[PDB]
RNA sequence: CGUAAAGCGCACGCAGGCGGUUUGUUAAGUCAGAUGUGAAAUCCCCGGGCUCAACCUGGGAACUGCAUCUGAUACUGGCAAGCUUGAGUCUCGUAGAGGGGGGUAGAAUUCCAGGUGUAGCGGUGAAAUGCGUAGAGAUCUGGAGGAAUACCGGUGGCGAAGGCGGCCCCCUGGACGAAGACUGACGCUCAGGUGCGAAAGCGUGGGGAGCAAACAGGAUUAGAUACCCUGGUAGUCCACGCCGUAAACGAUGUCGACUUGGAGGUUGUGCCCUUGAGGCGUGGCUUCCGGAGCUAACGCGUUAAGUCGACCGCCUGGGGAGUACGGCCGCAAGGUUAAAACUCAAAUGAAUUGACGGGGGCCCGCACAAGCGGUGGAGCAUGUGGUUUAAUUCGAUGCAACGCGAAGAACCUUACCUGGUCUUGACAUCCACGGAAGUUUUCAGAGAUGAGAAUGUGCCUUCGGGAACCGUGAGACAGGUGCUGCAUGGCUGUCGUCAGCUCGUGUUGUGAAAUGUUGGGUUAAGUCCCGCAACGAGCGCAACCCUUAUCCUUUGUUGCCAGCGGUCCGGCCGGGAACUCAAAGGAGACUGCCAGUGAUAAACUGGAGGAAGGUGGGGAUGACGUCAAGUCAUCAUGGCCCUUACGACCAGGGCUACACACGUGCUACAAUGGCGCAUACAAAGAGAAGCGACCUCGCGAGAGCAAGCGGACCUCAUAAAGUGCGUCGUAGUCCGGAUUGGAGUCUGCAACUCGACUCCAUGAAGUCGGAAUCGCUAGUAAUCGUGGAUCAGAAUGCCACGGUGAAUAC
């Protein structure tokens, strides 16, 4: 796209490619660099997101999961008794993640 | 019964003729039969040698016929008493004076007459079906071939009903026909009766 | 034991089984030990003897038991005393279609009497039977009578179950709640037993409005002992007695205990600013959904089908059969208890995939509708069935066989029939001998077999032969359009150019399988977007291919002639390369642009430009599979079969037969036409053993001489419907041309069976086609000609080409 033949022998097939890189870009964005399956697994909703908890529990992948009150402790290995959907609530909670994810050994 | 030729419906497309002479009205049906004669022999006579295509052309009142083979070595022998006796035969057979040329056809699994005839040789060795088949797929798909499909039919495993069981691997675009599709046929006389083996090898898009 | 077989229809309750909690005593059960016995053999263990083994045998263990004595006292039991958490009593209220008896009320139906009023009413899919000018139906008034009780009315309530629905009174049962008091295990279940037990039915006596088995009539139908219609008796209603059953069903026995939740309903009640349509709790009954758990699954899920305990009932493959016999009950109908012979290898449950539905939703196609023209009627052509025959060769048979294989049967083809003939053969390969082959002759016969004359050496061989060809002999074989398409390949039809068919990895389910592929839109299209336990991929759709529609570039003959010059006025010539055109190469059309609607998405609707506008028109292209579809007769092919014959050669015949029936076409029935004269405008093709000008002859089919052309040059070859004149005049006619007689031409050895065409004569049937049926959505249907393949000659068929050119689609 960004280097080679992106305008190089249609428009009309030249835009589908690109809208084929929306598509392939929202849905597979973080994870396009990872090249392995993770060590851990950090889900913010425990119900919204039950497939990811499912998937992580069927390989041995330590689950992270902010359960709210109607959310279920499966298999989710380090639950935390939170609040799923507010803003504020996942941003102090994601910050403090991230936080502590960025000291290594350094 | 269903389905067109696909070298056929390929031929001024990308496929080629494999008779490439002019002739008017008068001569055109003793060259086509001249044609049938020399393949005839052409493809008896050179059983074990592999022969993918015999090409022919006739320039000026000569024949020029261009084997296709896998295995020139066994056209051609210890030095060339082979060839020389094959254009002595072809100019006894066709009337005019001949040429006669080797082609050699490297990667002999990616032919569908090398393969067709394969399977069919193994068959009339009596081994089991699905290795000539899945062999045959498999060694294909590892070298090129961006797709290839065997059929072999009938009668398969000395059966009293007949089945067909095809195999496929890659992609064979058969109604596009800007695809470069190497499709051909041969028949095992087994002591069953006749099995036919069709292969399709798709090559490339252009 | 919900649905597979299996929970009594529901209760009350005796005998039976089981029984909260504490203390004391007993010690019956229970436990421990001892003693007596439990015969021997046998089984088991450790040894011993037969050479081993079986066998015999020594000692033990065992004989799981019973009796007695001695103890232990936790549990169970007995006895005595208690205790309250089970059960029950009392006080006060609450809600209720709980029951039984009696009364009453209002709507409505029917009937009766009367007023008005007049031709229908009723009924049905449509009708008819039925009621009605003796006055129906409609309408108003008055009366009688019977049954049921709209609205409230609610997965609301009450009841053990059956069941109970206006309102009021009387008699009466239960439940639940609040606080307190009392009894003190009084409890739970229950075989036999007893009671209650829908509906229909039975008995006696009433009642009888509506409804309605039976019944009758009318229809419907092939029939209609039915469904539908019009009537209509028992019955339904009351009193008393019987019956004793139901899909008497939550297909789920009763009682008790424990085990996450959510939303309701209904009926109590306490507390707290009530300061709402308050808040917070605590009981009883009940509805829906769900967690763990269970379950074959479906589902159940604190009202369990979960986790347990007590007692009862019942099951043991399907049928026979809940039947027969017997008993008991019953007025009867029947109920209850309850087999067997024989017979089958299944019967069954739940769920999955598909198919189907006179199930539901959405969608398409000349599918219907809207139209135009046909077919079925007539004559002929051609194919088929049948019949005939010596043979009428074989194959194809709903759609998808029936001018199909066959793109062309006189002989040939030909496979069939009748005769005449041949046997290593007509066609092969390999031998051995002889001779070059070949070429013109004659006789016999239907051809090949026989009898002769020349020509024979086409090139090499210590010669014994080879190259080519022909006879002769033995063979191994050759040959088979013989059988099996249900043993096969290959090729084909068809559903259907319908939009579908799958796979890998992942996940869900015990599993068959599911998902993806479904859902919201959209599309011609599993097209494309969006969503989503799916993520992707393949075959298919689309595109790439051919053609057609516009423009540009190149080249310009044989093709073209705008501008030039003269012209025998014809591109005819010099010439011109503009134009048509030819053929090669490009441009072009992609929802590209605009507006609006739409999830700001896909897209749809409309507009501009453009030759063309939304897969522009047409074609090629036909997914996985279905029909054990077609072909063994194109070919190839497994097996079977004939191999002096089912092989081969020949002549004549047949495939062309004709009481009949069907399919597909052509020509007609006419005036939108027939005939005569003149005259205009095509496209696409074919051509050397061929197309065959010009000119002469023939009325014509054609004949003679014969140019030109292997071909944008010559020939086939004049397009015809059209148009302009004249005539015919609604007639079986100047329609129609079948049929038949005569005379011919051509092809071909040969037109008798059995060609095609011409000329003269003849001149049927037919006046628009019954039931039914078919094709077509625009250069289409309709109609008009032309060409080609096969082919010596033989098309009304097939495949192509152009001319004119519609109607209609809600």
């Amino acid at each position: 796209s960004q280097d080679g033949t992106f305008d190089k022998l249609t428009k009309k097939e030249a835009l589908m490619r690109t809208r084929e890189l929306e598509k392939l870009e929202n849905s597979l964005g973080g994870i396009k660099d990872m090249g392995g399956l993770p060590d851990a697994l950090f889900v913010i909703d425990a119900d919204h997101e039950h497939i990811a908890i499912k998937e992580a529990n069927n390989l041995g992948i330590p689950v992270f999961a902010i359960v709210d009150t109607n959310s279920d402790p499966d298999g989710v290995d380090f639950v935390i008794p939170g609040n799923d959907d507010a803003i504020r609530a996942v941003t102090l909670y994601l910050g403090a993640v991230a936080a502590t994810v960025r000291e290594g050994r350094s | 019964g269903q389905k067109v030729h696909p070298n056929g419906i390929r031929l001024g497309i990308v496929k080629p003729w494999n008779s490439t002479w002019f002739a008017n009205t008068k001569e055109f049906a003793d060259n086509l039969d001249s044609d049938f004669k020399v393949r005839q022999y052409l493809t008896k006579e050179l059983a074990k040698a592999s022969v993918s295509r015999i090409v022919i052309e006739r320039p000026a009142k000569s024949i020029r016929v261009t084997i296709h083979t896998a295995r020139p070595g066994i056209v051609i022998g210890k030095k060339g008493e082979d060839v020389e006796k094959l254009r002595k035969v072809v100019a006894d057979i066709a009337g005019v004076p001949a040429q006669i040329n080797i082609a050699e056809v490297r990667k002999p699994e990616l032919d569908a007459k090398l393969v067709a005839d394969s399977i069919t040789s193994q068959l009339e060795r009596r081994v089991m079906f699905r290795r000539a088949m899945k062999r045959a797929v498999q060694n294909a798909m590892r070298l090129g071939a961006k797709g290839i499909k065997v059929e072999v039919s009938g009668r398969l495993g000395g059966a009293e009903i007949a089945r067909t069981e095809w195999y496929r691997e890659g992609r064979v675009p058969l109604h596009t026909l800007r695809a470069d599709i190497d499709y051909n046929t041969s028949e095992a006389h087994t002591t069953y009766g006749v099995i036919g083996v069709k292969v399709w090898i798709f090559k490339g898009e252009i």
